[PDB]
RNA sequence: UGAGUGCAGGGUUCUAGAUCUGAUACAAGUCGUAACAAGGCAGCUGUAGGAGAACCUGUAGCUGGAUCA
RNA sequence: ACAGCAGCAGGCGCGAAAAUUACCGAAGCCUCCAAGAGGGCGGUAGUGAAGAGACGUGAAAACAAGUGUGUGUAAAAACCACAUGAGUAACUGGAGGUCAAGGCUGGUGCCAGCAUCCGCGGUAAUACCAGCUCCAGGAGUGUCUAUGAUGAUUGCUGCGAUUAAAAGGUCCGUAGUCGAAGAACAGUACUUGUUUGUAAUGUGGCUUAUCGAGAGCCGAAUAGAACGAGAAGAGUUCAGAGUAAGGAGCGAAGGAGGGCUAGAUUAUUGAGCAGCGAGAGGUGAAAUUUGAUGACCUGCUUAGGAGUAACAGAGGCGAAAGCGCUAGUCAAGAACGAAUCCGAUGAUCAAGGACGUAGGCUGGAGGAUCGAAGACGAUUAGAGACCGUAGUAGUUCCAGCAGUAAACGAUGCCUACGCUGUUGUGGUUAUGAGCACGGCAGAAGAGAAAUCUAGUAGGGCUUUGGGGAGAGUACGCGCGCAA
């Protein structure tokens, strides 16, 4: 029986679509269909920020960033843990998850 | 197909479409007349050649007594079932018996028998019913 | 809907209740008479003169001053084309899009136009060769 | 494009389901016409107003609340007298009320009509 | 006008045949365990190689998926 | 030399299958030169549980079938009348459920058997084999085999195709089936009158055999044809008419739709040269493997062949398959605005024709990355596999062949009637809203449910299914270089 209303999928009013590689195993998913996680991430960790104060020779200073998109297969989304198995009335909820740092 | 003038479209249609049906089909296309009891004849005479057992199916547990008939009108030879407690013992090699159907649709297997098509009726003349109740004696 | 397409537009100009005398114009029946057919000798197409009494001239519809239709008033005059207009211009598209291809043969979607538009040439040709409007031997220019 | 008369009896079914007093019905036939004026002849529609848009035609017309339903037969089969009651039996709920309408030399009739006047037609429609 | 009968061919229906190759039933024999749980490498459709055997591997697709995010 | 029983009896065969080598100057008819002759044509009986009527097998006082006379007939027998004796006369299938009627008594122990189907029996069998009581129909009752019904499981009335079996991968297109409003016209279909057209059978009746089938008489009738009538629907024509039918054209604009020309920022490999001087790679953990002929990492140079990250979405475009860097160029299409033109030009479609991811094949160009086959290293009882090292055909382009996909929203194409809220994309706007293409959330109905491209419905046209298997297989045929 039909499990998903959507095909599991966000593709609508299309033939096909790009596919990209999975982060963990390297595995093709379609883009439409493929678990998504953004990421921003300090280049130096915050237990070295008070050294830091005392290392720079600037007047202050403002620590890079680095920012990534990242792209899983539903194998690797599950094992994971970055989504779970939830019941038949949760299925429907929609909401967005955190930027990960 | 459904216009007022439609009638030959409508004909030609709905005749190809009864060919899906079983009955219909082997009636048409099949070989009704392969068989000793069936289309062709109600009974069939023929003559014993060899006395046979059979298993029957699972579940159940038994050996089921069984003939081998040569029949005179087509010169095949098959397989028949005798019916009663005793019966096997009112039949001869040589002898001459007298074959029926077991009344399905088809020629079909009947509860545990299976492969056996059809039953003895008479031996030698005579009614297997009144030879196994000895209420009639053989010819001799 | 549309015939080669899965298109159901619904663009269209609404026709008068009634129509009576265009008043608030400013020339006379004989002059918009020989607006007309100056227009069809220079070689412009029925719907073009439409186009241009509506705009310049100040008439709508072209048909309340005249009590006759463009093309019967063309048929009086005498300046009837060979060819009806609609049929004219299936031929022209046709040219075109076999001499696009003559120097770009790779394009499948234009053969894949040419097939429609050709399809379309010989429904029309055999509506007009019924009503008299063409000899029955006519073959396109291709 | 869609049979006129099929058209005119699944307008006024849906909306008496609806429970709507009235209706406007958007492309209209002489038979039409004649069909409407049957069912104002029984009582099963009330007014009746005929808007002349020169593009086919419109009507606006007052539902009863006697009416449960209506229909139109396809294709119109030819029928002689002895044939009518077998209709009679297959469309109609019950003996005692309700109209099976046949078109004939002299317009549209019911199907008692049919046993006064001793003529046979072609089948049209019903309504009860 | 022609019966019968020569000699070649065809058209139909049956039947023989060394040997090979399908299917079905095999109480329970031998070797593994491919599917059904994330069935222990998620499964399935097309196509192409390979292999005691279930099947395995590349390429495009699908969820009837282990994700309506 | 003779001869031909699908004439009447009769015989043999063949089969599961069918009567007497009988009487006839009488009945109904036919034949002759006949107040007469002939007829196995026809009639009369004999034989057989094919079919169909009416009645026996006791009553409470008191009952068939026998026999003798007469009748009957061509002669008979049976039938009927009166008179004599008397006291005879039921079986077939069943008893666990469907399905009416016993957990009764004795045997047997998965044996022997029974059972259309479901199922009984392994020592406590209401189901086998018997006894005894009940049930059903009854001069009859069981079985086998064809067929009609059961059956809306063949569907005109009247079934189905999201997931149970079932919508063609997409277009074009002939035959075929189906096709506006307004004003008029004509009678061949259409419907109906009168007249023909049915012996038997059947249908509505009445009358006589004791009754009931039976017999005799009456009335009306199907399809088909002759001549009249009516004109709603169907049909034909017209233009001071112009579809929320189609095609042609105009104006401003939008889009990863397509072909071509000329350019681009990085990245992955390979070579050259320079710096440095010991490890790199790969995994869950490791080994194959590579490095003092200087790896790895960091510079500068170059050479190629693919690709267009992030922006990027329940966003857009295309008939579908599919389409994502920037400029220029070449055709055609969709939608919107509006007092442009022509006038039925249209819907759907066997045959026939054009396109169709990927993998494959024939020839040319080329060859970075990835990688079927093949070869190793590990793991395991064994791995031929999964993992790692390496490596070829292919993966790219031009000219063609091929014709399949879970080619799926598993939902055909036109055309209708239909509740609300919200959010998009492109035009237009009295700024109130609309038109085309979408998403989402309820409701009401619907449906076996899950759910809703599935609500309402004799609108039109094509494809298609009919319990599992064998089988989308065999034989024949058509296309293809082969697959
Ligand atoms: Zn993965």
């Amino acid at each position: 029986t039909k499990k998903r209303s959507n095909n599991g999928r966000s593709k609508k009013n299309r033939g096909h679509t790009r596919c990209v590689r999975c982060e963990h195993c390297s595995a093709m998913v379609p883009n439409d269909k493929a678990i998504k996680k953004f990421v921003v991430r300090s280049v130096i960790d915050a237990a070295s920020l008070d050294d830091l104060k005392i290392a720079t020779i600037y007047e202050e200073y403002e620590v890079p960033k680095s920012y990534y998109k990242l792209n899983y297969c539903v194998s690797c989304a599950v094992h994971i843990k970055l989504v779970r198995v939830r019941s038949r009335w949760e299925r429907k909820i929609r909401k967005e998850q955190r930027v990960s740092a | 197909m459904y216009g007022l003038l439609a009638a030959r479209n409508l004909k030609k249609n709905r005749h190809k479409r009864r060919y899906a049906d079983k009955d219909f089909a082997k009636k048409a296309r099949g070989d009704i007349y392969q068989n000793a009891v069936g289309y062709s004849a109600p009974h069939a005479k023929g003559i014993v050649t060899e006395k046979l057992g059979v298993e029957a199916k699972q579940p159940n547990s038994a050996i089921r007594k069984c003939v081998r008939v040569h029949i005179v009108r087509l010169n095949k030879k098959v397989i028949a079932y005798v019916p009663h407690d005793g019966g096997l013992n009112q039949i001869e090699i040589n002898d001459e018996v007298i074959v029926e159907g077991l009344g399905k649709k088809g020629c079909r297997s009947k509860g545990d028998i299976p492969g056996v098509r059809f039953r003895v009726c008479k031996v030698q003349k005579v009614s297997l019913k009144a030879l196994v109740t000895k209420k009639k004696e053989r010819p001799a | 809907a549309r015939m080669y397409s899965n298109g159901k537009g619904q663009s269209k100009s609404v026709t008068p209740y009634n129509l009576t005398y265009p008043t608030y114009i400013k020339h006379s029946k004989e002059e918009i008479v020989d607006v007309i057919l100056n227009l069809a000798r220079k070689g412009t197409p029925p719907s073009q003169i439409g186009n241009i009494l509506r705009d310049n001239y100040g008439v709508g519809k072209s048909f309340a001053v005249t009590k006759t239709k463009i093309l019967t008033l063309l048929k009086i005059a005498g300046l009837k084309p060979v060819i009806p207009e609609d049929l004219n211009n299936i031929v022209k598209k046709c040219v075109n899009i076999k001499a696009h291809l003559a120097k770009y043969t790779n394009d499948k979607s234009s053969k894949y136009q040419l097939i429609q538009m050709q399809s379309c040439l010989y429904r029309v040709a055999r509506y007009y060769k019924s009503k008299n409007e063409l000899p029955a031997g006519w073959k396109p220019p291709f | 494009m869609m049979d006129k008369l099929a058209n005119l009896c699944i307008t006024i079914n849906n909306a008496n389901r609806a429970q709507k007093r009235s209706v406007v019905i958007r492309r209209i036939s002489k038979v039409c016409r004649l069909f409407l004026e049957s069912m104002q002849k029984h009582g099963y529609i009330t007014d009746i107003v005929y808007i002349d848009d020169h593009r086919e035609g419109k009507a606006v017309v007052g539902l009863s609340g006697r009416l449960n339903r209506c229909g139109a037969i396809c294709p119109r089969y030819d029928v002689e007298l002895k044939d009518v009651e077998r209709y009679r039996a297959n469309l109609l709920p019950s003996r005692g009320f309700g109209h099976l309408i046949v078109t004939s030399s002299k317009g549209l009739i019911d199907h008692r009509e049919c046993i006064q006047h001793n003529t046979g037609g072609k089948i049209l429609g019903y309504f009860y």
